[PDB]
RNA sequence: GGCGUAAAGCGCACGCAGGCGGUUUGUUAAGUCAGAUGUGAAAUCCCCGGGCUCAACCUGGGAACUGCAUCUGAUACUGGCAAGCUUGAGUCUCGUAGAGGGGGGUAGAAUUCCAGGUGUAGCGGUGAAAUGCGUAGAGAUCUGGAGGAAUACCGGUGGCGAAGGCGGCCCCCUGGACGAAGACUGACGCUCAGGUGCGAAAGCGUGGGGAGCAAACAGGAUUAGAUACCCUGGUAGUCCACGCCGUAAACGAUGUCGACUUGGAGGUUGUGCCCUUGAGGCGUGGCUUCCGGAGCUAACGCGUUAAGUCGACCGCCUGGGGA
């Protein structure tokens, strides 16, 4: 991606100077109208080099997290994650999905069988309460476990959107050894982040773009 | 009152160090800058310098490798308040060997391994690590 | 404190100009007038101890600067006090 | 090894002796360092051997006696000496904020009291009462006057001071703090056993003063009792002058000074800049409150006002009771 091309997106734009962590000095550009400025002179390679990463991880044959469970962004996460043949987590990350992936295993089980059965099995024939009740788990399954459902064990590598709001996730992350590509905004902690991408975190022009391009080096990776 | 300007540089030292600085620097003085010496030419940071003629400042590159500082522990020895002087062959050697002890001699200021190897005894001014 | 006439004109007395504002003669003639003016404040205001913790000061810092200047120079130490009328 | 909450920071400050002391040059060579020489009795200890049948034991030689002294050198650091240096510390100028201290004036609210007008049977007090006060007219209301004590609103994790502590307004005498600019002195500095001074309240002595409050004491109640808690009274005292006392959970339960180490929001008080063009915009000092990062911590928590990282000096602790 280019300078010029993510300025315009507003992955420049920051949380204002009252909220930062001053561990991102290095990435700010400056401060205009209370607002942190990031530096695109250091986003770009930055970003560039996480995509490279994530090609070589890509290349071989490997399993890739998306995970970015903000409301206004969830629905675009899942098609970014889906559009390159990976897995994602786009509402509420439950605690121990990875470093307790075991027991959480046996709910993407109970989801299978849930589908399935509602399909193939079908029933359709009920008690007419069962109809909204095992749909009202399986909707709720669906949700929570849509995105890994068929990701069978642990990735290889997280992409996190937002590192604050998901501080969970990375951290689960970082007792597996599994390397963590986050955006990373001026009021959060780079340090769980193997490969800091520092810029803006909510906005969905800007979110679009950062993953956008994630999940399009996933494919070139992936076509060899 | 500022009665040791030594462990003075050695906390400026380990203080900026702990706090990932890329420089420090301090009043300087001769026996400020002939331990600087030592501490480079022992690889404990990159270099330094004194600058004005009148009021020297003296400034330190410090030095880092796995993301981690080069300096472990720096540490005060003979002090104002209490003299450490040793012999040739009572001089002391940190972590065996792999740290240094920052001797000053009649020959002037150098490592416990230099003043060991060339006879002498002296003032025991600092461990490094 | 001293008045700006008052200052002025001690440190013309005993300093080497009007500006030799801090030679240790003059800063000690100084502390003498100041301490001997207010002789006459605490004869009256015997009770104002937190105002003699400043007299007491002058006292003390005028003894360190007069110990000092004799060690540095006795000849120049024996005229200040002579001529200042202290020491008894 | 310790001293916020476990034992432990003197209630606070000044300061002699003492300890420590910024930076440059030269000098000295006491400290320190090197070498040489002498001495460090033997035995013992230790090492390798030898002798008693082995072992204990005896024994040869060594090593060790880490120490002292003399001489000769080395001069980086410490000390002495001499000249300095200006950043520490002072002095000077002009301003700012402040319940900082001492003295003298003065003000309006209220209580109680005294003297009257109106008025008439209650007031007061409590959980309920009673003691108490009122027809010698209370209480209530209006008016005039005496006296003492304290200063509503302002008022605020506001301000000042070493601590104790300091609050209506005005003047006089006076201490400290901070800012701006530049000049001057030239390490004059930090700490401080002993010493000296300050030091809430209560208490003490003499003489004043005395409205309100109130130990003691008396009376009414409560209660099984009630030497209390509640009520009606009320003396010392609380107030002034001059002396004494020298103690408090005298507390941040955190000694003083200096250097260094990420941040956010405020309060207070200087000062430089900007169409002052808005009650602002960008900086830069002093103090302060609330969070919090690393680090620290037994935890609680502390966290640039440290309980973090260091140095100088002081005070203190060494199981509970006894004390
Ligand atoms: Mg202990
Ligand atoms: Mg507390
Ligand atoms: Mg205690
Ligand atoms: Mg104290
Ligand atoms: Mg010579
Ligand atoms: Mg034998
Ligand atoms: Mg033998
Ligand atoms: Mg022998
Ligand atoms: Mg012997
Ligand atoms: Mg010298
Ligand atoms: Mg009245
Ligand atoms: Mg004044
Ligand atoms: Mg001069
Ligand atoms: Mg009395
Ligand atoms: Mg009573
Ligand atoms: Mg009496
Ligand atoms: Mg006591
Ligand atoms: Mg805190
Ligand atoms: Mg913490
Ligand atoms: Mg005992
Ligand atoms: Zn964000």
């Amino acid at each position: 991606v280019s300078m010029r091309d993510m300025l315009k997106a507003g992955v420049h734009f920051g949380h204002q100077t009252r909220y930062w962590n001053p561990k991102m000095k290095p990435f700010i550009f400056g401060a205009r109208n209370k607002v942190h400025i990031i530096n695109l002179e250091k986003t770009v390679p930055m970003f560039n080099e996480a995509l490279a990463e994530l090609n070589k991880i890509a290349s071989r044959k490997g399993k890739i997290l998306f995970v970015g469970t903000k409301r206004a962004a969830s629905e675009a996460v899942k098609d970014a994650a889906l559009s390159c043949d990976q897995f994602f987590v786009n509402h509420r990350w439950l605690g121990g999905m990875l470093t307790n992936w075991k027991t959480v295993r046996q709910s993407i089980k109970r989801l299978k069988d849930l589908e399935t059965q509602s399909q193939d099995g079908t029933f359709d024939k009920l008690t007419k309460k069962e109809a909204l009740m095992r749909t009202r788990e399986l909707e709720k399954l669906e949700n929570s476990l849509g995105g890994i459902k068929d990701m069978g064990g642990l990735p290889d590598a997280l992409f996190v959107i937002d590192a604050d709001h998901e501080h969970i996730a990375i951290k689960e992350a970082n007792n597996l050894g599994i390397p963590v590509f986050a955006i990373v905004d001026t009021n959060s902690d780079p340090d769980g982040v193997d490969f800091v991408i520092p810029g803006n975190d909510d906005a969905i022009r800007a979110v679009t773009l950062y993953l956008g391009a994630v999940a399009a080096t996933v494919r070139e990776g992936r076509s060899q | 009152s500022m009665q040791d300007p030594i462990a003075d540089m050695l906390t400026r030292i380990r203080n900026g160090q702990a706090a990932n600085k890329a420089a420090v620097t301090m009043p300087s003085s001769k026996l400020k800058v002939a331990i600087a010496n030592v501490l480079k030419e022992e690889g404990f940071i990159e270099d330094f310098k004194v600058e004005g003629d009148t009021k020297p400042e003296l400034e330190l590159t410090l030095k880092y490798f796995q993301g981690k500082a080069v300096v472990e522990s720096i540490q005060r020895v003979s002090r104002p308040g209490l003299r450490i002087y040793k012999r040739k062959d009572e001089l002391p050697k940190v972590m065996a060997g792999l740290g240094i002890a920052v001797v000053s001699t009649s020959k002037g200021v150098m490592t416990d391994r230099a003043a060991r190897q060339a006879g002498l005894g002296g003032e025991i001014i600092c461990y490094v690590a | 404190s001293l008045s700006t006439e008052a200052t002025a004109k001690i440190v013309s007395e005993f300093g080497r100009d009007a500006n030799d504002t801090g030679s240790t003669e003059v800063q000690v003639a100084l502390l003498t007038a100041q301490i001997n003016h207010l002789q006459g404040h605490f004869a009256e205001h015997k009770k104002d101890h937190h105002s003699r913790r400043g007299l007491l000061r002058m006292v003390s810092q005028r003894r360190k600067l007069l110990d000092y200047l004799k060690r540095k120079d006795v000849a120049r130490y024996t005229q200040l006090i002579e001529r200042l009328g202290l020491r008894r």
